This record gives structure tokens, C-alpha cells and sequence, in this order.
């Protein structure tokens, strides 16, 4: 019944605060009207977001919350997640620190958030290079948490899949640019498709040990997951030409089409939820005030939201909150050094490019 | 020359010894005057309020880095995830003592998170040094649906598959049913006769009791245990015969946080004079910006290695947990855990102590059992 | 390590007269000076603490001051039992003073 | 230089009585054997009385010799033939193999 | 009043080990850092180092690590210095001295008499 | 079945030797140069498992 949207200071807030409030009047009315609510904030420190966490809840019982952020520092995707699991009221991720989806969902968690899980831009890449009949990758990671599951996960995919690629053998760097042993590790490739994982600091520190040793010439493609260049404006002047990424950005979106997506797939759910059940749920009376462990003795929302349709759009989420239809847009790394959108893969799961393959300018 | 170590402890006898342990540390040798400074707070009931204090009173006196230990309840869950978070929004290394859930471990989740505990995933690696002394080939898992058991799941295979071998089967298991005999039951028609066990003492409780109702604690049958499905409720169901896991002073806050300050000055005076240094933020409000120093910080301190703490040598895994831990396998004799083999990494040594089995054999079973009824 | 210098090194004086021993520290200590007072096959015993205080029960004769890393003590009367050598010592260090000790003229 | 024993050889055992090895001597021309044979190396009885030996080297051909190669582009080894002169397939005669 | 009571002049060949006691009465033993400090004759002090009997920590002065072992009693309230590998320079007169705990102003408040340690071949 | 010369234009290169050793495949491999260039030449090749 209610419903508190918060953004950052790149626009105003009443205006947002308007066009939220129009979009589900315009557009599919809900029999019970939810009254969204607008906060703006130029910082995120987690007792800022406490603070306003515990003010909307003051705010009426706000049924659901939808958390933009202007920087893109991924720990708030943490401290969301902590709220999540005790004031029991559901969070929808949109552009900023709330993107970089990692953490694994608890149980007792309502978050759920609009990135792509690894795995997804995984398996896009792994499409693309097929799109590309290129059957032969090298796997070069680095001691960095998650990395382990994703090899797990691609040798996999290969393993079950009938494209039957040449994967060699996966190849990690224990520490960067040691100087002892990388130099044989990096000359043990011999390759042409390199997917790596590493930081973006540690992405420059490879990239430039490999044209020390020559490894990105004309023949040798570099495919990138988003979390190592999540940040498109930075880029790096040891990123090769031609470098094949992912990301969910808004070159085709904004972040007002992002929060009236969420408001509707919360509306929906709302709406479903009094379709089966006729009293409406409520989280906790008070912010931290309490003498027993937090619980849920009415249904949750995460039955009600596993099949949801927008305005004709298919943002469901899976079980483990991923969206069954992410954006995930392609894009490369053009010869003057910029990211330029190349392919788009939310039509029905289905990997799309324009067809140019020069891009690997010696640049 | 002034470092804070902030302390989120349960009683406060402990804050007091370890204010004492702090004190002697001061001095050390090397160290200079007032370089060392101890503060303390106890575990706020509220995980919200809990979240909130450690911020509002360690965060906001320049903690270098942060001290957290179980919860005084045992049986509460009661974890410290709340202070794990938010000292992790500006990297600041926080030291588990006696955190054995193996959801830390995951360093995306809990950046700046580092224990001294090992976890329950690690008792995987012990299970197959159990294989190679007693020549275990053919193997059943039993596993709880939730990401510890996953992760242990997950570490048994890896370790297992190094040696190119597979398990019989794992079943999955959600944390509460009260029917797991279908499970048994689809499980006992297997080759195998050694099951492993990763779940919650409920579970363990309900899995020794549906064995007990089918007749599985017979002879033959080998109950490789972890510590957490054998202590409290689980005594009451465990048959004799139980290979049971246990941790050499896990359970001892004192010793691993008398290690852990020792730890954790040694490598502040190793970062002091390592290369520029950015204070830490003065408090949590009004800023936004992640501690440069965090990082290096966390690196020094998985790199630290020193054997001076009680508890032996200390020593950090790749992902920042520890290494080369003291086990202790102790074997159910009426009811009663005795110290039967030790486990100081590596190699696991016996003891003159004779095994039993269940079902009261007092021989080594073999997991290979030739059923001839090929369907 | 602080370096810690006395001087004089020893002071052939007599009985009453002006005894003045200047202790210099390599690098700034503050105030974390403590002298002590030892005779020949006995153990030293505590004078000044804190090099600005000087210990419960000491005489008043004893006059101690100084900061940075130059420390001064002075005794206007010296008596049978001040003929013995004074140590300054750094805490923070547990560096001790070659040591300042009265010797008869000859 | 750097340690890492490899057992890339392989000792290889073949029989020259069925049509699939055509083994034949070495020509003193060209390069002493075709391109599309295989080096194979036996020692040669010089007296009945005197078991001396000198390790010859011959041209080894044949349908085993093609299935070798082709396996070749998977076992990725280098194969060296040998040809037994005690027996060709032998007996367990005293519970000793020969051949 | 703190009393501290020490063993018995001692004479050691070189490369042996030698063990020095001191009981302690009239004082929380186990609230008060044991200090042991050597002398050489006509030299400086050598802080040898410290225990505490409450925790069982002990702290070692760098150029006697690894030989060095200090052990307390908290049964009989006695400590106790082992060193190995002796040499002819370790002939001196140890010192046993207590310390508050928890306070860094107050070094060596009380001085024990002393045990004379010589290494020697006469 | 001779493959293509490749020769590095300065001693401990570093840079572009890399791949010119990579591109060979024969079992039999020769060299021409100084013993001190050959020292470094073989730890290269060491490197590379050559
Ligand atoms: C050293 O630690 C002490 C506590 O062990 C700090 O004293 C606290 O300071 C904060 C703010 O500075 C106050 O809110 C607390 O009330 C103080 N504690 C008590 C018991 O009063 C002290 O500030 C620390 N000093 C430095 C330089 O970090
Ligand atoms: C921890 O161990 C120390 C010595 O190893 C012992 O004195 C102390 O009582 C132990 N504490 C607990 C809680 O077992
Ligand atoms: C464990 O103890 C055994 C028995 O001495 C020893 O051989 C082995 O090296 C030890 N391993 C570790 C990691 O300490």
C-alpha cells in the first residue's frame, strides 16, 4: 500500500516523485492505489541508510522499497541485504552500488536486484563466441572470491555442450605480477580466445604483462565479464582495441524506466499476493525494537513475484533472485578507446550483434 | 604513532583479559609508547542496533582493525553479520574467533572478513585423509539444503576429483523436514556403507534417528561426523560407533583472541612502515569513501604468519581462513567421546586406542559390499 | 635504539659539594625518563620517575628536570650515601645510561 | 634447467609374420628409408654360437604402422619400435613370458 | 611486602644448560609481570625479559631468542629461566623484579637479591 | 620439412621473442649466437618449455 523510492542527486526529486506516482495510475490502475513516497541523498554511508531505512518504516508501514544509488560502490548491496533480512520488507535494485548482484540471497532475504548473475554473462559470452566459431578459450583467473564457482560453472557448460569447444587447459594466477612464476604461466597459453577474471587494476597489470610478452596481437580476441569494467567511463589505456564486454547500462534504458519497472514488478506482486490472500502484508510495527528473533508468520512475497508480466515484459526472477530475462547489452571496445553497444541479448534469451568483426584495430 | 583495536566480545571477564593481553602487547619490544589502544563493546541483542552501535562507537574511534567473537548463547544463531557488513563498506578487517558457519568464507559477501576458526567446509578436507588410512573408495554424502553444506559439498568433491575419484551419490536435504527416511531408504541400496554427514544438529538428530528405525547402525556401517552434528541434541540419538570431528580449543575464546591481538599488532607494525598510509575514516557518517589502506591491511594480515599464539602456528588459506588446524577425531564409546586420533594438517595419526564401529563390531568394515543384485 | 649519554662521565667531587648530570637521548622520548641510583654489589634503587617526579619517599635534595632529550638532575648537598652512580633509563626502550658515579679525589 | 621428467618415449613391440608389417632393410639412397615409414631397431644374430647383436635399423610399415600414426595426433607421444628376438608371441613355460 | 627468594650461586661448564627459580610471596602472583634481568660484573643491565603468570605470555629480549625459556607455577607461585648453550660471557648476576599489570610507568618497583651464574672452565 | 628462420633482432629482448619462439613446432631446433646470448636464449626456451 505503500511504497518509498530512493534516488540520487542526478535529477530532481519531485519530479521523480511525480512521474513514479503516475506511472501505475497510467498504466494497469491497482484496485488498492499504492502511495510512492521519493527520498534523494548525496551520500551512501550505512548509518545514513539505517537512519532513512528506519524513516520510511516510520512512513506508514512502507510495503516496498526501490534503492538507487549514484556511485558504484557494491558493499550497499551487502548492507541492503542485512536490512532485508530483518525488516522483512522487499528491495529491488536499480542503477548504482545496488547493480553489482554477488552476494548469495539468504533465506529469511526479500532483496532482489536488476544485474545479471556471472553465470548469465557467462553463458552470453560463451554464446557470442560461438556466434563467432571460435571453439578454442583459455580460462586465466585469479585468487579472487567467486572465481572458483564461475571456472566450475564454464568447464561445466562446455563439458555438457555439443558445440564441443577446444578448452584447454585453465590456467590462475596466484599472485600479480610476481615475476617468478606468471611469466610460464602466461606463456603456456597458446591460444587465440582468452576470457579473463581479475580486478580492474589487476585487469591493466595482465593486459600489460601480455604485450610484454606479445599476447595480444591481431589474432588474440579478450572477452571480459562486467565486473572487471562495470565502470564504463574509466578506461584504462592497456585495455586492447576490440575488447568484447558485458554490462546493463542505460544505453538503451534510464534510470527512471528502471525505477517504474520495479514499482510495477512491486505493484504486480502486491497485486498478486491480494488475488490469493485478501489481507494485505505488513513488516515489522517498529524499526529495532524487539525482544524476540525477527520472523514472518504470514506468507512472504517471494511466491507471489516467481511469475510476474509488466506492461508486457517478462521481469520475472528465478529462485536465487536472478532475472530470468536481463538485459546484459554487449558492447566493445571501439578503436578510440570508448564502449559502443554491439549486441543486445533480453530478446527471449536470445544473443543479437550487427555483424561487425574488425574491431581488433592495432591500435 | 596511534592505532585503535576495537572489540565485540560477550562477557566481560573476557574484556578485561583481553584489555590485559592488549596492555602486554603494547611494549613487545620495537613497538614505541602509545601505539596501541583498546576499546571494547558488548553483543547488542539487536542485530539492527548491534550493526548500529559498533559504528557508532568503534567506527567512530579510528579502529584499525575490528575483534568479534561468538555470542555468549551458543545455541542462538545470533551471527555477527551485521558488524561484518558495515566494516566492510569501508574494508575494514574485521577478526572472527569463533565463527565456524562457512558463509564467510565467500569473500564477495563479507569483503574484509578474516578468521582464525576454521570452517565446516575445511572438515571436508579432513574426511579424505579418513579415506586414506582406512582405504575409503566408495562413499555416500548426506547434505542440508542451505550454502554451508553446499560449500562443504562442494570442497569434498574438489578434493576428491584431484585424485580422479567420484562419490557413490550426495543427497540434498532441506533443513527441517522430519521424513528423510525415503532418503535412507533409497540410500541404503548402494555399494557403499560409509555415509558423511553436513547438516544442523535437528538434522543429525533426525537422520541418526530414522537410522536407528532402519536398522543402518548395524555392523558394516561407518558415521564420519562433523562437530556440529555430534554436540548437544545429537548426543542424545548418536549410536556408538560415531567417527565424530572436533577442534583442538575451537571453542576457547581466549586463547584465539589472545592470538588474534598479537596477530593483528604484528602486522600493524609491519604496515606502518610499509608505504603511504590513509588514516582510517573518522566515523561512519559523512563519509563514503572506502579505506585505501583496507585492502592493504587485509593482504598483510592473510600474509602474516607467526607460531608465538598458544593455539600453535597460525597460518591464512588463499581465501583468508585458517591453515593447518588441530582436529581431533574422537570415536562415540557408550555414549562417550574419546580422544581417539589427532590432525595437525596433512597427515592424521591414530592412538593406541581400539576403534569401535556401529553395531558393535570392534573390526574395520569395508565400504565395498558386493550385493550380486544386479537389476 | 636510544642512545642515551651522561655527562660527566665521573665527578671526582667531595662530600656536600654541587653534583649536576646532564642525560641527552638520541631522538625526542618526551618525558619517559626514569632515574635510578645503584651502589657497588647492590641493587639499583628508583629515584625519579617520569623524569619530572621524583619516587615516594626519596630526599629533597634530589632535583630533577628536563624534557625533550635533554635531562637534568642536581644535588646541592652530596652525602656519604649520594656517593654512588645514577642511571638514566628509557621505557619505552629499556635503554640504560653508561652511568654517572662520585669517586674520591686522589 | 627446469625439473619435470616426462616418459614421452615409448617403448613399442611389433611382429613382422602377418601382412600388416612390411618391414624392410634400409636402402643406402635417399634417406636410408621412405617418408611415410617409421624407424624400427633389431638385434641381428651374427653367429649361432655368438649372441652379439648389432642394434639395425630398418624402414617399419605397414596397417599397424598407419593405426600408430593416426593414434598419434591424440597420444601426442613419440613411439619407439622395438622387435623382440626370443620368441614371437611366446608361452608361459616355468611361469616366464617370452615373446 | 613483596618478597622474592633465589637460588644459589651456580657454576656451569660452557654448552650446558643452567635453570635459575625465584619464589614470590606477599604479592597476586599471577597480577604482577615476572621480570628477569642480567648483569654482567662492572657493566650495564641487560634486560633478559618478562612472564606473566596470569596469562602464561612471555616476551624474550632479541639476543637471547631461542634459547631462552621462561615458565611459571601458579600452584607454588614460583618462575623459573632456562638457558641453553651457555658461553663465558653468561656469567652474571641474575635479577628477578615485579611489575604492575596493566600500568607501563612503574619499571622494577622491587629487586630480588640475586643469583650469580658462572661459566667457566677453573 | 624445414619451417620458416625466425631470428630475434636484439639479445634479451623480452618483447617480441615470445611469439617468434612460439610460432616454431619441430622437435629439432638450432642456434647461432654468442654463449652469453645463448645463455639467455635457453632460459627463455626454459620459459617456454622448449
Ligand atoms: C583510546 O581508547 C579509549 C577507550 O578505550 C577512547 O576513549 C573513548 O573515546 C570516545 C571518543 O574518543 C568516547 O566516546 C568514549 O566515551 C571514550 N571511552 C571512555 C571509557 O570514556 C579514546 O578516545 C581512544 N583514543 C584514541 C586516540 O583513539
Ligand atoms: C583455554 O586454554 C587455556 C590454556 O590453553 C586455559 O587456561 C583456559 O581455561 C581455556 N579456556 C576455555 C574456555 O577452555
Ligand atoms: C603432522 O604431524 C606429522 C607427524 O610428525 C608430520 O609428519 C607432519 O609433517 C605434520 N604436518 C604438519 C602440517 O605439521
Amino acid at each position: 500500500l505503500n511504497i518509498a523510492v530512493m534516488l540520487g542527486h542526478s535529477h530532481d526529486v519531485t519530479e521523480r516523485e511525480l512521474r513514479t506516482l503516475w506511472g501505475p495510475e497510467q498504466a494497469a490502475g491497482l484496485p488498492l492505489d499504492v502511495n510512492v513516497v521519493a527520498l534523494l541523498m548525496n551520500r551512501t554511508d550505512p548509518k545514513s541508510l539505517i537512519t532513512h531505512v528506519c524513516d520510511l518504516m516510520s512512513g506508514a508501514r512502507i510495503h516496498g522499497l526501490v534503492f538507487g544509488d549514484d556511485t558504484d560502490q557494491e558493499a550497499v548491496a551487502q548492507m541492503l541485504d542485512f536490512i532485508s533480512s530483518h525488516t522483512f520488507v522487499p528491495i529491488l535494485g536499480i542503477h548504482g552500488g545496488a547493480s553489482m548482484i554477488m552476494a548469495d540471497k539468504d533465506p529469511t532475504s526479500t532483496f532482489f536486484q536488476f544485474g545479471a548473475s556471472i553465470q548469465q554473462q557467462a553463458t552470453v559470452m560463451l554464446k557470442i563466441m560461438q556466434d563467432y566459431d571460435w571453439h578454442v578459450f583459455s580460462l586465466v583467473t585469479t585468487i579472487f572470491p567467486g572465481y572458483r564457482e564461475f571456472i566450475s560453472f564454464v568447464k561445466t557448460t562446455v563439458d555438457n555442450s555439443f558445440v564441443g569447444w577446444d578448452m584447454q587447459n585453465v590456467i590462475t594466477l596466484d599472485t600479480s605480477f610476481e615475476d617468478a612464476k606468471t611469466q610460464v604461466q602466461l606463456k603456456k597459453i597458446h591460444s587465440s580466445v582468452i576470457l579473463l577474471y581479475c580486478s580492474k587494476d589487476e585487469a591493466v597489470l595482465i593486459l600489460s604483462e601480455a604485450r610484454s610478452l606479445g599476447l595480444t596481437g591481431y589474432d588474440f580476441f579478450w572477452i571480459v565479464p562486467s565486473l572487471v569494467s562495470g565502470n564504463t567511463e574509466l578506461i584504462p589505456k592497456e585495455f586492447p582495441s576490440g575488447l568484447i564486454s558485458v554490462s546493463y547500462d542505460d544505453w538503451d534504458y534510464s534510470l527512471e524506466a528502471r525505477v517504474r519497472d520495479g514499482i510495477g514488478i512491486l505493484t504486480t506482486a502486491a497485486s498478486s499476493m491480494l488475488e490469493k490472500f485478501s489481507y494485505i502484508p505488513e513488516a515489522k510495527a517498529s524499526c529495532y525494537g524487539q525482544m524476540e528473533r525477527p520472523e514472518v508468520p504470514m506468507h512472504t512475497l517471494h511466491p507471489f513475484m516467481v511469475n510476474v508480466t509488466w506492461d508486457g515484459k517478462d521481469l520475472s526472477f528465478t529462485e536465487e533472485g536472478y532475472q530470468v530475462h536481463p538485459r546484459l547489452v554487449v558492447i566493445v571496445l571501439n578503436k578510440d578507446r570508448e564502449w559502443e553497444k554491439v549486441g543486445k541479448w533480453e530478446n527471449h534469451t536470445l544473443s543479437l550483434r550487427h555483424a561487425v568483426w574488425p574491431r581488433y584495430k592495432s591500435f | 604513532k596511534i592505532v585503535n583495536i576495537g572489540a565485540v566480545l560477550s562477557t566481560r571477564k573476557h574484556e578485561q583479559m583481553f584489555r590485559e593481553a592488549v596492555n602486554q602487547a603494547n611494549k613487545r619490544h620495537g613497538s614505541w609508547k602509545i601505539q596501541l589502544n583498546a576499546t571494547s563493546v558488548t553483543h547488542k541483542p539487536n542485530a539492527i542496533q548491534m550493526a548500529l552501535s559498533v559504528c557508532e562507537d568503534l567506527i567512530s574511534s579510528q579502529v584499525y582493525a575490528i575483534l568479534v567473537s561468538h555470542p555468549p548463547t551458543p545455541n542462538d544463531h545470533f551471527t555477527p553479520t551485521p558488524v561484518s557488513y558495515t566494516a566492510g563498506f569501508y574494508r575494514i578487517p574485521v577478526l572472527g574467533l569463533t565463527t565456524r558457519m562457512s558463509i564467510y568464507s565467500d569473500k564477495s559477501i563479507h569483503l574484509s572478513f578474516l578468521r582464525t576458526v576454521p570452517p565446516y567446509s575445511h572438515q571436508s578436507s579432513v574426511w579424505f585423509e579418513m579415506m586414506r588410512v582406512y582405504s575409503w573408495n566408495h562413499i555416500i554424502l548426506l547434505v542440508s539444503d542451505d550454502h554451508e553444506g553446499r560449500a562443504a559439498q562442494k570442497r569434498l568433491e574438489t578434493l576428491l576429483e584431484e585424485r580422479e575419484s567420484k562419490a557413490e551419490k550426495v543427497l540434498q536435504f532441506d533443513p527441517g523436514t522430519k521424513n528423510v527416511t525415503a532418503l535412507l531408504m533409497e540410500a541404503k541400496e548402494l555399494e557403499a556403507r560409509v555415509i558423511i554427514l553436513s547438516a544442523s544438529e535437528d538434522d543429525a538428530a533426525t537422520v541418526y534417528r530414522a537410522a536407528a528405525m532402519l536398522n543402518m547402525t548395524g555392523s558394516g556401517y561407518v558415521w564420519l561426523v562433523g562437530e556440529r552434528e555430534i554436540s548437544g541434541n545429537a548426543l542424545r540419538y548418536a549410536p556408538d560407533g560415531i567417527l565424530g570431528l572436533q577442534l583442538i580449543n575451537g571453542k576457547n575464546e581466549s586463547a584465539h583472541i589472545s592470538d588474534a591481538v598479537g596477530v593483528v599488532a604484528q602486522a600493524v607494525h609491519e604496515l606502518l612502515e610499509k608505504e603511504n598510509i590513509t588514516d582510517p575514516p573518522r566515523g561512519c557518517v559523512g563519509n563514503t569513501n572506502i579505506w585505501k589502506t583496507g585492502p592493504l591491511f587485509k593482504r598483510v594480515l592473510m600474509s602474516s604468519k607467526y607460531a608465538d599464539g598458544v593455539t600453535g602456528r597460525v597460518e591464512f588459506n588463499e581465501d583468508g581462513d585458517r591453515k593447518f588446524a588441530n582436529y581431533s577425531i574422537m570415536n562415540l564409546q557408550n555414549r562417550k567421546l574419546v580422544q581417539v586420533g589427532i590432525y595437525n594438517g596433512t597427515h592424521v595419526i591414530p592412538n593406541d586406542r581400539k576403534i569401535i564401529w556401529p553395531g558393535g563390531e570392534t573390526e574395520k568394515p569395508r565400504g565395498y559390499q558386493m550385493s550380486t543384485r544386479l537389476k | 635504539d636510544i642512545q642515551m649519554t651522561q655527562s660527566p662521565s665521573t665527578l671526582s667531587a667531595s662530600v656536600g659539594d654541587r653534583v649536576t648530570i646532564t642525560c641527552r637521548a638520541s631522538q625526542s622520548i618526551s618525558s619517559w625518563l626514569a632515574w635510578y641510583q645503584q651502589r657497588p654489589g647492590q641493587a639499583p634503587k628508583l629515584l625519579i620517575y617520569m623524569a619530572s617526579t621524583l619516587q615516594t619517599g626519596v630526599p629533597s635534595r634530589f632535583s630533577g628536570s628536563g624534557s625533550g632529550t635533554e635531562f637534568t638532575l642536581t644535588i646541592s648537598s652530596l652525602q656519604p650515601d649520594d656517593f654512588a652512580t645514577y642511571y638514566c633509563q628509557h621505557y619505552k626502550s629499556y635503554s640504560f645510561g653508561p652511568g654517572t658515579k662520585v669517586d674520591i679525589k686522589r | 634447467s627446469d625439473c619435470e621428467p616426462d616418459d614421452n618415449h615409448l617403448s613399442i613391440v611389433t611382429l613382422e609374420e602377418a601382412p600388416f608389417v612390411i618391414v624392410e632393410d634400409i636402402d643406402p639412397l635417399t634417406e636410408t628409408c621412405v617418408r611415410n615409414t617409421v624407424p624400427c631397431r633389431k638385434f641381428v644374430k651374427i653367429n649361432n654360437s655368438t649372441n652379439e647383436g648389432m642394434n639395425v635399423k630398418k624402414c617399419c610399415k605397414g596397417f599397424c604402422i598407419d593405426i600408430l600414426k593416426k593414434l598419434s595426433r591424440t597420444v601426442k607421444f613419440t613411439y619407439d619400435l622395438y622387435l623382440v628376438t626370443n620368441g614371437k608371441h611366446g608361452k608361459k613355460v616355468n611361469n616366464v613370458w617370452n615373446g | 611486602q613483596v618478597q622474592l627468594v633465589q637460588s644459589g650461586a651456580e657454576v656451569r661448564k660452557p654448552g650446558a644448560s643452567v635453570k635459575v627459580s625465584c619464589r614470590a610471596s606477599g604479592y597476586s602472583f599471577t597480577g604482577y609481570y615476572v621480570h628477569w634481568v642480567r648483569q654482567a660484573p662492572g657493566q650495564g643491565l641487560e634486560w633478559l625479559g618478562w612472564i606473566n603468570p596470569n596469562t602464561g605470555g612471555t616476551d624474550y629480549s632479541q639476543k637471547f631468542q631461542g634459547r631462552v625459556t621462561m615458565t611459571r607455577d601458579t600452584s607454588i607461585t614460583t618462575a623459573y629461566v632456562e638457558l641453553s648453550s651457555l658461553i663465558s660471557d653468561d656469567t652474571a648476576v641474575y635479577y628477578c623484579a615485579r611489575d604492575a599489570t596493566g600500568a607501563a610507568s612503574s619499571p622494577f618497583d622491587y629487586w630480588g637479591q640475586g643469583t650469580l651464574v658462572t661459566v667457566s672452565s677453573a
